[PDB]
């Protein structure tokens, strides 16, 4: 594989191209979720677009966010979730969830599920960044015991890596 | 005093004799010091004051006290605890200097520092742990 | 009354003010922090230094006038600026843009310790913290800007805040002193950021450095650096009273040793090798052995007096140190093969250590000579130096199994096959992406922490591209538009352009893609 | 002597500065000798300012303005960026558009504040001496300025602390100096006031210094309650960092913060015979039009006029702005229960002199930053909103 | 290549520094390393201050304190000596006894004063963008502030150049630096109330702040007419150095100066909601307080107590005292009638008002001064001869 | 107007006030020189460099702190104090102390020419001038 | 440009020669000159204007300018005038320069010299005489 240029390739072009076909706030926000579950986060599903994803995605929040604005009543912009839930009840929904969680790999895996839906512009920031703090603490205190108890060929094993190399 | 010198202990060796104590087993793990380092800014007023408090008055009270010439700084380690009043260096210079006067020079601290009226302290002691 | 009254001159001096400080703030259910913390003691500490904002802006006043004075008018008068040795005056683009980053990012660190504390007078203190971490970056810069002016190369000097995109060692530098403070826990910032960081690794980095720099002929950052290192002791201070309540605390006492641990491995990780190489490899006349260095003001001086001594308040010395002073020995020679091998990526002119060099460097370090030694003394008989050889060593690594991977953790390269420091390669595939880890400690990490850990590397963003192309790309030439910024040697002529570079041939491969 | 090297300075030592001298080469290696040529200067020619500040962050092309590339090194848990797009709903073309105006980097900022922090001591010292205390109102002295005026550092430490996540958040360099400068401003006008209070302390018998009255007024009395909540919101209720530094500066201490300081306190001093109070005012009122100027660049040259998402900004600021505006009029509506305790001047403390004063205010608020994002607002009826608080 | 040498630096150049180092021996030649160790020190150590100023005049013996000896090289024509005892009626032991206890030298008085100087513009900049001039009382702003306020300046502008024969004349480098220092603070007065009428002009349109007015006024008009004489009289009709000193500072200034910019303009301007003017008078109040300390110092400490000639001293100062204490209170006389013209506010321009004032300041430099040199004054006698004048 | 008034960011510059510096000055008889002079023609002139009081101080501090600096700070971290040779250091013990005595007597100088000057202009120059000596006396 | 060289004339002998011109019967009383001296305290602003300002749109417009290196000042000889606008050094400092700031670094003067707006300027012309 050889790289296109690092700021200006096909790659961005074609998905920039893709991005402004969007008319709607409901069709940007299946679009941008669609986006953030197949290329961010290490359980995406491709990492075709790996050095571009990234401002792909700003882009596709662009969108999103001018959208919101033109489209959207003020009190949807402060209160409600792009995809029409409560912004609110998305916070004691997904606060509760990772509080559930039995392990650190449940409770990772919650909390990168909840950015890669929620992210704003899909939820507002207020109440996206309280939540992701509140996530961050749960999954932060799970992962920080007993963290050197697990030996790395175990830590191996539960985090279902292939070993190709171990010199 | 001389377990206070930049280079004491280990750092008098070279080559092998270097690497072998560096790499002993003993020496894998932190030792607790009872020691601080202070390090001086060299101006015309921080001079003045390691010739004149450090050395005189300081070293009276704490014979361990050394100091080295770094170009730059003064290297200051001494057992305990290292106190410097801007009181008395005010009166050394002949111009106002108060505790902030004095913290314009001081780089470093490897310890416990603070202020308590016009004298600056670095001390060895664990403030709410002791 | 109004004809009588007390006409003694008073004022209110800045602990009559400070004394009221702790009673500005007032409970409500909202005031707590917004960021995420494991440590939810009680922290309701003082301030050590006694600081109001009136105070703090006449003290660090105080300080500049003097610091400009000498800069602006004295050492100008000297001509100072252009009485740097070359390879040290190249050093300083590199640690003085790199550690500018680091005082940018303390900013932010220090502002999360202002969110996340709780007494007024701390929030009051880290506020002047974060000042200070302004000060600092214009400070950094200023040494730049200063030698932009005034030495002979200002390429480097002049342009770093985008010319150290192109190359691999400015990757991890964004996480030993920025990242790896800024991304985490706002109270452990405590102890990555003061407990380690500016307790431990500012003293060599800042105050260290100002003998190697009078030694080589800088009299500016002695005058900037020393200056910076002021503000740090009323950072420690705050700093130790956070960890005060954390120890004290059963609760979040055991989340202490290993937040201490990581913060340890992920600050030395870069900066033991990345600092021993720019203090032995980019300066002419040397002070002392790095590990020396290392060992005064690293293991013995703050092991002892900060970390042995909280010992007695169940602060255990951190399980990374024995593979850490390894590093420190070691690590940095083989960071120095990385660097020299990768030249053209860099912005700064590098020196091969010269026939008295190579004598020191195996004096202090036995071994050096046939194992550094001998690669050096190849490179250069192959034309490390001259623009028309159409080698460059990168190139000559690949030929000779010398692979050199990135680490997904730290950033720091590893060449497994040269490497004396702390190392083995591991090379994990997880869900279609290919991971290279370097040492046990990243790597637990990252089997723990896979989110925080995606950083994109430069032969993953590089693949397959010729070397000039990157290097024109990221604007790593001089005014003239051709000739490099980066040279592999630090005379005046036969500087190397970007057609130089291309007719070496060089393109980036894919390291893990054998695996 | 010593143990270690006393290591010779190659700048005077004959010998290595020799060694020096022979490596220097007789001519420059580029001509190119300005500090971050590439800056973008918004003026005729590049200032320090910008050079010693523009492209500090690090930033990637994917938050917009950006020269680096790649992901960070590390990223909280859970997958929250170093920095990112998410911490805040505005959008722009470039966040290191900014340029505070007074071009502030730390060194003269801290160089002006030395200034007041030196002279502040001498006034004080003269003022003292010259006992021009004896002609302060002594009901305004103990029963207005000692409990009100001292309970407003508490809304000035509110909105000092309003910063701490702004100065974390925000995405760009001249942002963070102009939010930190802000917030230290707004401390030193906190400790300014108590500093006020220990200076009469000292020249009137029987004046308590304490802040136990002023956190008594702030925290419970119905004077300040309008204030502190919008305080405690603008503090402690959100996290969009750009809706922080507009609800603080634009909205609330535009208005309340305008009204409290100038109208009140400094106005009020000047009808009751108070030499003093007005050069502790003369300082927070710089402050704030220095503030000002910062803060009135991020929001109407760079976000409200933002080529792609100019409007886009200005649906978020009408948003807040109202929502705001509206805590501020309840705010001032509280305050203004205030003059019943005040002594009657014609002009000033009457109905006429409420509504003349609240008409500036709101007036001065519209052009400043009403008319510059679009907000549309009847001057009149905020005056009256206001006014239906006075006795 | 230019026509003279490029000299190589003895501090850098390898050659000559090395010769330098070799000539340098390896130890001090004397271990008094306090510059001007000899000088008695006033306080409990010798202070910069007095090692740069104390004995920098070379007086010889013959002047009491000098430590030289023999004639003056070059006298005036007739005879005169660059300095002599001819030059004032007070005699002492020692001329160099004088010490200003703020202890400023050149570099601490300017480093203050540009404090000041900088701070002043930021706070002016401020000022027009608060629009706080709104709330001036306009009669007092252009009936009363712009118009004997102005005519104040020359009051100050004439005691500045009562020192120019004092700055020739005086006898020792302490009491130089004490009459030249309050000498720039006095025209920086002048100069200041000058500027407040400059910058009141931009923001009130027909604010005429040319001098005309202020000079017919301090020409013509009877209210500075007993003020005009004194100061007329004290430039330019004496030239003991010292009766110049003591008259127009601790005599009129402390009197009339204080009455008039601390009594009337300064508090008045607290009672008709004037923002502007405290800003101004709190550095004049400032000067003044800092100028009476090195004055204090001359007069009392110094020579009304000078162990051989301080009665001798006390006699010329009483006799002083006593005409321009006469002087100054026909000053007050005729000021008071100001208060004819400005609109009645209780206990600040009423006759009662007006005596408490009166009472301030002759109660004041009963205390400052005439207790000192034993000068006998009943304030109430002086309020009432003053008061005469109010209307 | 109680609510309208221009709110654009304005100070006072030195020229400003030194414009109205001329007619400080006011005629009275004795209003002449103290000391004897054979000169006594009109000298109504200018100060070329408009100098007022706070701007002389803002001046001449700035050119302290540099100064101040250099020597405090710069110099002395260099050891240069000890880096002169032994004639030339020796030498500065007479140059600069009889330099300042030239220097102390210019105080004095410029006030009799401050005290024989008409013009309010050369007046207020002259006390500027007296100030510059005092500095250089402390300099020296 | 040669005349107004520090070493122009008879400095450029020596001894005898030197002597001999010194003491010539022409040379004993002084000879009207057209030029003016400036001297320039070297500084990192008088470094910048020296080499941007002077030297290229001052000796642009007036060719006869001579900079001379001192160690510790710039001497500059020019015939008719020389002229500094503090405004066109703080566009090429980036910062405030009035010029009362311009002055902090201008030592000494051989002309009539004066600051009219933002210029600074030396000249060779007699104000109030020509
Ligand atoms: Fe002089
Ligand atoms: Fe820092
Ligand atoms: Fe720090």
């Amino acid at each position: 594989a050889k790289r296109e240029p690092i700021h200006d390739n096909s790659i961005r072009t074609e998905w920039e191209a893709k991005i402004a076909k969007l008319t709607s706030v409901d069709q940007a926000t299946k679009f941008i979720q669609d986006f953030r579950l197949a290329y961010t986060s290490p359980f995406r599903k491709s990492y075709d677009i790996d050095v571009d994803y990234q401002y792909i995605e700003r882009k596709i929040e662009e969108k999103l966010s001018v959208l919101k604005t033109e489209k959207l009543p003020v009190a949807d912009l402060i209160t409600k979730a792009t995809t029409g839930e409560d912004a609110a009840a998305v916070e004691a929904t997904w606060i509760a969830k990772i509080k559930a969680a039995k392990s650190k790999y449940e409770a990772e895996r919650i909390h990168i599920e909840f950015r890669q839906l929620y992210k704003p512009p899909v939820l507002p920031v207020n109440v996206f960044l309280r939540t992701d703090a509140a996530l961050g603490t749960v999954l932060m205190e799970i992962r920080n015991t007993d963290y050197y108890g697990t030996p790395l060929e175990g830590l191996r094993k539960e985090r279902g890596v292939k070993v190709l190399h171990l010199q | 005093s001389a377990h206070n010198a930049y280079n004491a202990g280990i750092m008098q060796k070279t080559g092998k004799a270097f690497a072998d104590e560096f790499f002993a087993e003993e020496n894998q793990v932190v030792h607790e010091s009872n020691a601080v380092v202070l390090v001086l800014m060299k101006s015309d007023e921080i001079d003045a004051i390691i010739e004149d408090i450090v050395l005189k008055g300081g070293k009276a009270k704490n014979p361990s006290i050394v100091v080295e010439d770094k170009a730059g700084f003064w290297w200051i380690k001494a057992d305990g605890a290292i106190e410097i009043d801007a009181a008395e260096a005010g009166e050394l210079l002949g111009k106002p200097f108060s505790v902030y006067d004095l913290l314009i020079n001081v780089s470093s601290t490897v310890g416990r520092a603070y202020t308590l009226g016009t004298k600056f302290t670095i001390t060895s002691e664990l403030m709410g742990l002791d | 009354d109004a004809l009588k009254v007390n006409r003694a001159p008073v004022g209110v001096e800045p602990q009559e003010v400070h004394k009221w400080l702790q009673s500005f703030n007032w409970d409500f259910k909202e005031n707590r922090t917004k960021y995420p913390t494991k440590y939810h003691m009680a922290n309701e500490t003082k301030e050590q230094f006694k600081v109001i904002a009136k105070e703090y802006a006449r003290m660090e006043a105080a300080k500049d006038e003097r610091q400009f004075g000498t800069l602006l008018d004295g050492l100008t008068r000297l001509g100072a600026g252009n009485k740097v040795h070359p390879r040290w005056g190249e050093t300083m683009k590199v640690i003085s843009n790199f550690l500018e980053v680091g005082e940018y990012n303390a900013i932010a660190a220090s502002a999360m310790l202002w969110d996340s504390a709780t007494a007024a007078e701390q929030k009051n203190g880290y506020l002047a913290q974060v000042l200070d971490e302004i000060r600092h970056t214009h400070q950094c810069a200023f040494i730049n800007h200063y030698y932009s002016k005034h030495y002979h190369d200002p390429a480097g000097h002049n342009d770093a805040r985008r010319t150290r995109a192109i190359g691999p060692l400015w990757k991890g530098m964004k996480r030993v002193f920025a990242d790896g403070f800024i991304s985490g826990d706002a109270v452990e910032c405590s102890v990555n950021l003061q407990l380690v960081g500016e307790a431990c690794f500012t003293n060599p980095l800042i105050v260290a450095v100002t003998e190697w720099a009078s030694a080589n002929g800088d009299e500016i950052t002695p005058t900037v650096f020393l200056s910076v290192e002021t503000d740090e002791l009323r950072h420690m201070a705050n700093g130790y009273q956070t960890v005060v309540s954390i120890a004290n605390d059963p609760a979040s006492a055991k989340f202490l040793n290993t937040d201490l641990n990581n913060a340890f491995w992920t600050q030395q990780k870069y900066f033991t090798p990345v600092l021993g190489y720019l203090f032995e490899y980019g300066s002419k006349f040397k002070v002392e052995p790095w590990v020396k260095t290392w060992n005064r003001w690293v293991y013995e001086d703050w092991g002892g007096i900060w970390i042995g001594r909280l010992g007695k308040y169940g602060v255990e010395s951190p399980a990374s140190l024995r593979d850490a002073k390894r590093d420190a020995y070691w690590a940095h020679h083989d960071l120095a093969l990385a660097a020299y091998a990768m030249w053209p990526l860099g912005f700064a002119r590098l020196a091969l250590p010269d026939e008295e060099d190579q004598a020191w460097f195996e004096a202090n370090y036995p071994g050096w000579a046939d194992h550094y030694g001998k690669i050096f003394n190849e490179w250069k008989k192959l034309g490390y130096e001259d623009p028309k050889s159409g080698f460059i060593p990168y190139q000559w690594l690949l030929a000779n199994g010398h692979d050199v991977y990135i680490d997904r953790v730290s950033q720091v390269p590893f060449i497994p096959s040269l490497a004396k420091g702390t190392g083995s390669l591991r090379v994990h595939e997880f869900n279609g992406k290919k991971h290279s880890l370097t040492d046990d400690w990243g790597e637990r990490q990252w089997l723990i922490e896979p989110e925080r850990y995606e950083c994109h590397n430069v032969f993953e963003q590089y693949e397959g591209r010729e070397l000039s192309e990157v290097i024109a790309e990221g604007h790593g030439v001089r005014s003239d538009g051709k000739t490099l910024i980066a040279q592999p040697h630090t005379r005046g002529d036969n500087l190397w352009t970007l057609e130089d570079i291309k007719r070496a041939g060089c393109v980036f491969p894919d390291p893990l893609a054998k695996f | 002597p010593q143990s270690s090297q006393v290591t010779k300075r190659g700048l005077t030592d004959p010998e290595r500065a020799a060694i020096i001298a022979a490596a220097v080469p007789d001519h420059a290696l580029d001509t190119q000798r300005k500090y971050h040529y590439f800056i973008q200067p918004r003026w005729k020619r590049l200032s320090e300012y910008e050079q010693l500040s523009c492209y500090a962050q690090p930033n990637p092309d994917w938050i917009a303005g950006g020269l680096d590339w790649g992901d960070w090194t590390q990223k909280f848990h859970g997958g929250r960026p170093s920095w990112g797009n998410e911490s805040t709903e505005l959008r722009t073309t470039d966040w290191y558009r900014h340029r505070d105006p007074a071009r502030r980097w730390h060194h003269p900022y801290v160089k002006d504040k030395s200034e007041e922090a030196r002279y502040t001591q001498r006034f004080l010292a003269a003022y003292s001496s010259e006992g021009s205390i004896r002609t302060i109102d002594p009901y305004w002295r103990d029963e207005i300025l000692n409990k009100y005026f001292g309970a407003l550092l508490y809304s000035e430490y509110g909105l000092f602390n309003a910063h701490s996540s702004v100065g974390r958040d925000c995405l760009s360099d001249t942002i963070r100096q102009t939010a930190v400068f802000a917030a230290l401003d707004k401390v030193d006008n906190a400790q300014m006031i108590q500093m006020e209070r220990l200076f009469i302390a000292k020249l009137v018998p029987g004046f308590d210094a304490s802040t136990d009255v002023p956190k008594k007024i702030w925290t419970t009395d119905p004077i300040y309650s309008g204030a502190r909540a919008t305080v405690q919101e603008i503090w402690q209720g959100v996290q969009d960092w750009n809706e922080i530094l507009w609800a603080g500066h634009a909205v609330y201490d535009a208005t309340f913060g305008q009204f409290a300081r100038r109208e009140f306190f400094q106005r009020l001093a000047t009808v009751y015979g108070d030499t003093l109070t007005p050069f502790f005012t003369a300082q927070s009122q710089t402050y704030f039009q220095t503030t000002r100027g910062a803060i009135d660049d991020l929001f109407v040259y760079c976000l409200a006029n933002d080529s792609e998402f100019g409007a886009h900004n200005r649906t978020f600021l009408n948003a807040w702005t109202e929502h705001y505006l509206a805590s501020s009029v309840a705010a001032l509506k509280d305050f203004v229960g205030l003059y019943a305790k005040v002594e009657k001047v014609a002009g000033a403390t009457d109905r006429a002199g409420v509504s003349e004063a609240l008409q500036r205010v709101f007036g001065d608020w519209k052009i400043d930053y009403a008319d510059k994002i679009g907000f549309r607002v009847d001057v009149d009826q905020k005056v009256d909103a206001v006014l239906a608080g006075y006795k």
